[PDB]
């Protein structure tokens, strides 16, 4: 299955990719969710 | 705008959770198995030659 | 003298061999094959034989000649394609009816029946002389004298005889020097052991840039002369094609091109292509070929033959530096030299220490690069020479942190990237901006600065655009394109322009693949003048989309910069580029309003 | 004198110093049966041999030895084709009687042919994915990298079958008017596979034109590797001496490699890097020795060795050392196989770096180099986009990426899908490449010089 | 006795067993060439020596050996400052001898002339980024870990040259009232690169303050390991006996790792993972043993090793082991280098295990430890905030993060960007720090006491 | 033979007892979260993560301070040597939490302090010397707190020795003998009743 | 094993053997391999690691008279916490099944924390009647 020698450089960068992605999309999410709460209250009134 | 926001929050939430559960631990499991094999090659090589 | 103890592989071991050094020339067996005793373990000497064994018997005699293995540096070096220890290949084609001689033949290092023109120097009777002094010359290029015949190091005394101008043979005397009694008579050539350096009076920092011609190489950092350089590979990166492009474009006095352990097809390619190519300054007969001296060794030749390759080539470069000439040494691939060090390691059956590579591997690399460099020529007249080494690398250990690549990146001073994936997709020579540095940049750019170019200021901003692009590239992949601001889009968009024009290189020399350094600055000037305007518009209000429509005409021109030639505007830069700076300004004023 | 020892299949004989290097010894066993052996090494008052024949029948001191007096050389003749040989030389048709006009070294140290004339005219295969992308020129050594877990043997049989319709394709191109011969070398090949191979040559009608050297892996290891070496030497006879064109198909390179590791384990040599030897490179270069255009500058020996990646990676010793000696590579994908596209070649890491030189005018276009460049770039983007679709979703994607997704599918199912007996001309293959390329307008194509683009769009 | 043999770097001499270990031998060649070596191993009527210069060019019956009778030591004096030595301690002055007052053995000292006392006084490198965030202290070692994407020697030069310009600034503050000295060791440096270091010391006036011991890339691996031992002993003399604070700069530790790995800790013996010995630790530890606070209590040797990370790796043995012995590290990165940031120093992956506690108060203000908490925090938040800006824009970006976005920029472009020969005192460095934090109000600097903050803002 | 006020005991040989007990007795640290949340044991084995000076040395210094055990044996297996200096100086200025006097913490602490620079014999012997000493104090009827810093360093002392000699180390380049040696060391420590008729209770944690 | 098969044989007894811990035993084999003239195979453990484990597993099953038996539950702790590590992989092949314990369960406070996601025993329709 997985490569015999040196997947590690690639996998290192895969690991990095994954991890940055989670942080940024959680920030993007964080801004949408924060704005949405405020808009929900405006709307009920 | 509120309705479009309503839609987008569901998609965006899926993604944060998807990177988290499936991708990161798959990446841990792979990186370890090939690191240990890789190290095994360098050490056994020396051991066979030395013997 | 000795008796053959073992023949094992293409490696021969021979007993009854004492009084032999580790540089000693030895003739192996009663077929008298060329050999050198590399190491000795006891009475048994371990000898690498640079021809193969396909019927070498045990107990045949081995005769030490009583002197080291050297190569002749003398007349006949240029316009000639040689092997790893240098014997005329051209003579071998005809006589032996084979590309390199059968095992058990020995042919002389140079043509012995060919007669050459001696000129006497500036050292006559009773004038004192020392090594690296010009006692004479031969002619081996048309427009110049490319070869100064120099006194070997540790040769001194006062001259009893200087031969007057005329034709002599290379085995016949033209100089006698008297020191400690008669020191010797000297001939047109001199022998020098090739594993050993040729001394320098002193090294003086590389500070003279001189073209590489390639569009990308010139751009990220300046071109360099007297430098040392690593360029990645994988032997599927168009490594041969840039080498041929590199030979034509460099305008140095002399070039040594070394095929370390190459395909044979690659050696055909260069031998055929070089005489067709026109030298940029002013042609010679068979132009590029006549200014190149070739060591062409294939991999299918024994391991011994491939290790002498890199060595003899640098020794021709170091003589030339001492002669007063700026030399370009192009080595392809230095990883094949390292591949060879592995092969001798397996054959000798020594233990590794370097991830499946021999003990001597790290040290041998480090020693090679030091012989190369910018120097003040060895000798009492004092001349300028430099050797700039362009060395190819490739993995060889199955790792991305491999012993060949790591130890070479340390000793190198210019590092310009190259990615295999881009190169296949069409962007050769490719370059990786975050996996590059150059130590010589600071002085060299300042040199281009004084001659006309505004060059330092541009270089820093080109990298900067590309840095932000990597960061952007991850956001672009993940979130998409629908979230980036106006400023960020531009960064990518100007980045496209650089990727298109510098990283791609259309043809051998067609589509004006040759860019001079001054043209390159102008190509760059057009993009960064555009970037600053482009950055101001979005900031002063103008949608990315609106700004792209309105730029229009000036954008197409900068896109089209690579087909154009500078030889029809001025002679090195384009009138078209000067006009481009006015057009940019005009466009901008309309578009903003 | 007598056997000192036997360790694995290798034999230590304690004997006198009259044998040369690669000189044959004839082992006389007291069973009334002779076996032959070749000296791997000669050393002081001993020889290290691995026996070509048998593997037992050995005695400690009831053995007797005699030296053959003759170092291994091939009897090569004008007619070697249309005959079945083994490398061991056993009679299955021919093998010990094969005619002779020269005896040549396997080492190839006397004649050693090497290009000094550029890789000249095109060699046809009728596969678009070989000819368009990488392109083949006379004298070239471009390898087919295949995998295990997929049949590597099947991809060798499609190349065999379409081979020899190829000579007509070249005839059409002109400046080729000389004979075509296939020299087929089998080493480590199964009995069932062997029969397949025989079948491919037969169906075209190239059986008459092919010489077969056969070894199986039940023959000793040293023999197995000598078998293709003998075959390249025979090819060399045809190529140099009677000025014919030879394409030699050498399968299986992994099998050559397997032998190398086993050999040496208590000699001066000993297996190095990653359990595969440090002198593994030399062994590959001996096969590369007899490759290139021959001297006199008519004829050529062209070589396509067949290599299998065992875990589907380039970082493994067998693909890694080889690809360096080669001048590009051709990459076979598992994923196109599973879908059912045959022959399954992914062009992403496939390049041959003498493409420019290989192609010329009058048999190939000037657009040819340009055309390959375009296919890689789009095919590459399409692949990259399909991966992002999977994780994050179609919020990352753009319109350009849609063109690209669409372009991947058109490329895989049209360009890479073709027969095992469906040969083509080079001009057709470039015409079909174009068809796929029509979906991007001119302004998004920039892997071709715009001058060329206006003509062929 | 004469030379038996040489096998690779290692030389076998048959010579008798009466020499002691560390004992210098002279190789007497018939070529008028004398070369010196140190016995690696002394055995029963044989010795194994690795030769300080060369390894080949010797004979086995025309090269004879003599034993000097004197072991490997350095003539140590204080007249050695302003003088250029090589890697045996011989001059490359081309003038007068080294000069001695004692002969000190080089092995990590015969007697170990050090005591363990916790650091208490600031040492300054003349660059704000190192000193505020990850301070250097007397007898504390903090290496600069850089990569082969950087001009690592060129950065290395900036640290070294700006040193000892610090000493008059410290003098007014009253932290150092006793002299400054520099001991520089080049291992595996290029001729041109070596030249740059030297010229930079002349310009600054720091040539008089440094002694340079040179090992060139073309000199033997054993010569290279001898080179730092010369520098540290020379430092130990200055430090112990005349009470100077001596800052020793060892570039490049990566070459040092290479020499050991190659031979002299892998002579024929088995090394640990990736060819780098497991006792490579033990060797590193010898260097660290001759470093630290020494008797006098105004004398110490403070050490900045420079390690260049092969490809930026965090799983390679070299930065990891070295990294355990040293008290933190300064991490340099490729990212800053591209942008046009010089010297490109980031302080986020970096650590100094003891910041305030290591350094003193009297020549550094009390605010140093507090300020470092705020700068570190903001810097962290700042990296994250820029990635967020790119996506969200500035129409929904957070206020705290908006100031941190601007903060990332200034931290790089003024606190991390400095001149070539721009020198800044520690007091000054502290002031700049507050200026960057001055933009935030008090309610976003809440991790600091209102007394300190009200004074310093 | 003749006897002295001291006795010798080999470093790899552990001192003996009548029998070992299952500890049920806590440490006297008095660290509130330590006691309540995941209760401190004295006669136990405990692994604490580090990375050096990001808190780990700090807690070892805290543990020493709050503790007021009959003896405390401090082992620097192979540390940075700034840290060893720090342990020595702080302790006599500190105060014992039982309210004793005479260089307080230092008086109850006996220090085997090896930096990694100091010979490899001393590093390997360090844990050994501490456990035998500690075990003897267990026979004396004294409850001992044993602080070791760090076992990662300690495994390294062994790997070094292994490569020099020219024996093969095993998994991850670290020796064969490693696992049996780590294991023996934790199992040696624990609550026991001392050898002999009095049967005093001690612990080694 | 000798103790357990003797009771089982002689007076026809089912003996259940709890053999803790399998890696501790591996550990000792590893030290007298380094000390032998043996080269260690898969991951620093003995290249004869099979013969060791197999000696234990041959003894298990019904012994003569078929009313005596030795039944085994061997206990293995995963030295690196992986099911790719050689110890569990050989051991699992030689034995009939495995029972898995999963860390996430243990922490939650489930008892017994027997996660049945890979827990399977080969004799399932050959262990019942």
């Amino acid at each position: 299955v997985f490569p015999t020698r040196m997947t590690l450089g690639l996998m290192k960068t895969k690991l990095k990719g994954a991890n940055q992605g989670y942080s940024l999309l959680k920030r993007k999410s964080e801004a949408l969710t924060k704005r949405f709460r405020d808009i929900t209250k405006r709307i009920d009134d | 705008a509120f309705i479009i926001l309503d839609e987008v929050i569901k998609v965006t939430n899926r993604r944060v959770n998807a990177i988290e559960h499936v991708i990161i631990p798959r990446t841990e499991n792979t990186i370890a198995y090939i690191n240990s094999e890789l190290d095994e090659l360098d050490r056994e090589e020396f051991y066979r030659l030395k013997k | 003298y000795g008796a053959i103890y073992s023949v094992s592989g293409p490696v021969v071991i021979a007993e009854n061999m004492i009084g032999c050094a580790m540089y000693e020339l030895v003739k192996v067996g009663h077929d008298n094959l060329v050999g050198e005793v590399i190491r000795i373990d006891g009475d048994k000497a371990t000898i690498q034989v640079y021809e193969e064994t396909a019927g070498l018997t045990v107990g045949d005699p081995v005769l030490r000649t009583g002197k080291p293995l050297s190569v002749e540096l003398g007349p006949g070096l240029m316009e000639t394609i040689y092997d790893g220890i240098q014997r005329p290949l051209k003579a071998i084609k005809e006589e032996s009816q084979s590309i390199y001689i059968p095992r058990g033949i020995d042919t002389p290092a140079l043509d012995r029946t060919i007669k050459w023109q001696f000129t006497p120097g500036k050292f006559q009777v009773g004038d004192h002389i020392s090594g690296g002094d010009i006692y004479g010359s031969v002619f081996e290029n048309s427009l110049i004298s490319s070869h100064k015949i120099l006194l070997p190091p540790r040769s001194r005394g006062t001259i009893t005889w200087i031969a007057p101008a005329g034709e002599y043979t290379l085995d016949e005397k033209i100089l006698e020097v008297e020191f400690d009694g008669k020191k010797s008579d000297f001939t047109l050539y001199h022998t020098w052991p090739v594993r050993v350096p040729r001394p320098v009076t002193e090294k003086l920092s590389a500070d003279y840039p001189l073209l590489t011609g390639q569009r990308v190489l010139d751009a990220l950092f300046p071109c360099v002369q007297g430098g040392t350089t690593c360029i990645p590979g994988a032997f599927g990166c168009g490594k041969t094609v840039i080498s041929q492009s590199l030979s034509k474009y460099s305008n140095s006095d002399a070039i040594i091109y070394v095929g370390c352990g190459e395909r044979g097809n690659e050696m055909a390619e260069v031998l055929m292509e070089f005489p067709e190519l026109y030298t940029e300054m002013s042609g010679t007969k068979e132009p590029i070929m006549k200014r190149t001296t070739l060591v062409a060794n294939t991999s299918n030749m024994p391991v011994a033959a491939r290790e002498a390759s890199i060595y003899t080539g640098i020794t021709l470069a170091e003589y030339f530096r001492d002669q007063g000439k700026n030399v370009s040494m192009i080595a392809d691939s230095s990883s094949r030299w390292a591949e060879a060090l592995r092969e001798i390691s397996g054959r000798l059956g020594e233990m590794p220490a370097d991830q499946g590579f021999p003990a001597y591997l790290g040290a041998k690399l480090a020693s090679f690069y030091e012989r190369a460099g910018k120097a003040v020529a060895l000798g009492s007249p004092d001349r300028t020479g430099s050797v700039s080494i362009v060395a190819a690398v490739s993995p060889a250990g199955g790792d991305f942190s491999d012993p060949v690549t790591t130890a070479t990146l340390g000793i190198t001073q210019v590092f310009w990237g190259l990615d295999k994936k881009l190169a296949q997709r069409k962007h050769f020579p490719s370059i990786n901006t975050s996996v590059s540095y150059s130590k010589y940049t600071n002085v060299l750019n300042k040199f281009y600065d004084s001659n006309y170019p505004e060059f330092p200021v541009l270089r820093d901003r080109m990298k900067e655009i590309l840095s932000n692009a990597e960061e952007l590239e991850q956001v672009v992949q993940l979130v998409g394109k629908s979230a980036l601001s106006d400023s960020d889009k531009i960064t990518l968009d100007v980045a496209t322009l650089i990727k298109e024009d510098f990283l791609q290189q259309n043809g051998y020399s067609t589509y004006d693949a040759f860019c001079p350094i001054w043209k390159t600055f102008d190509m760059m000037r057009a993009f960064i003048s555009y970037h600053d305007e482009a950055q101001k518009a979005v900031a002063n209000g103008a949608n990315w989309s609106k700004l792209a429509d309105s730029t229009g005409d000036v954008k197409h021109a900068v896109s089209s910069s690579k087909f154009f030639e500078p030889s029809r505007g001025e002679k090195e830069v384009h009138g078209e580029f000067e006009k481009l700076l006015s057009t940019m300004q005009e466009r901008f004023a309309e578009s903003t309003d | 004198n007598t056997v000192s020892g036997v360790n694995g299949p290798l034999v230590i004989l304690e004997k006198v110093k009259f044998p040369r290097y690669n000189e044959i010894v004839n082992l006389t066993l007291p069973d009334g049966t002779v076996r032959q052996g070749q000296v791997l090494e000669i050393r002081g008052d001993r020889a290290i041999v691995q026996v070509f024949e048998g593997t037992s029948g050995i005695d400690v001191k009831k053995t007797t030895v005699e030296f053959t007096g003759e170092s291994l050389r091939i009897p090569v003749s004008e007619d070697m084709l249309g005959r079945i040989f083994d490398g061991s030389g056993r009679p299955i048709d021919n093998g010990p009687k094969v005619f002779a006009e020269d005896y040549l070294d396997i080492n190839g140290s006397p004649i050693n042919p090497y290009a000094r004339i550029y890789p000249e005219e095109m060699i046809s295969t009728g596969v678009s994915a070989i000819d368009t992308m990488n392109s083949i020129a006379r004298g070239q050594k471009i390898p087919i990298f295949s995998a295990s877990g997929l049949p590597h043997n099947e991809i060798a049989a499609q190349i065999c079958r379409q081979a020899g319709l190829v000579r007509p394709t070249k005839d059409v191109h002109d400046g080729h008017e000389e004979n075509f011969s296939i020299v087929f070398a089998a080493m480590g090949v199964n009995l069932e596979t062997a029969r397949f191979f025989k079948q491919d040559f037969e169906e075209n009608g190239s059986l008459e034109r092919t010489s077969l050297f056969l070894n199986l892996a039940n023959d000793p290891t040293i023999e197995r590797i000598i078998t293709p070496r003998l075959a390249l030497t025979t090819a060399e006879y045809l190529a140099y001496q009677t000025e014919r064109h030879v394409l030699t198909i050498l399968t299986d390179m992994s099998s050559y490699a397997d032998a190398l590791r086993e050999v040496s384990a208590a000699r001066e040599e000993v297996p190095g890097r990653r359990g595969y030897p440090g002198y593994m490179y030399t062994d590959l270069s001996t096969i590369y020795e007899r490759a290139g255009r021959v001297e006199g500058r008519n004829g050529s020996i062209t070589q396509i060795p067949i290599l299998t990646m065992p875990n589907d990676d380039i970082t493994h010793p067998i693909p890694d050392l080889t690809g360096y000696i080669t001048e590009g590579q051709i990459f076979v994908d598992r994923q196109l196989h599973n879908k059912g596209i045959y022959p399954p070649i992914n062009v992403l890491p496939s390049l041959s770096r003498l493409m420019k030189s290989a192609i010329g005018e009058g048999m190939t276009r000037k657009d040819h180099g340009d055309v390959s460049n375009q296919l890689y770039a789009k095919y590459a983007i399409g692949k990259d986009a399909a991966a992002m679709k999977a994780v994050v979703g179609e919020e990352a994607l753009s319109i350009e990426d849609k063109l690209s997704l669409e372009f991947l599918e058109k490329f895989e199912k049209t360009f890479i899908t073709q027969g095992a007996y469906e040969d083509r001309t080079v001009f057709e293959s470039l015409d079909q490449a174009w068809s796929l390329l029509r979906i991007y307008p001119k302004e998004m194509l920039n892997r071709i010089s715009p001058k060329i683009l206006d003509e062929f769009y």
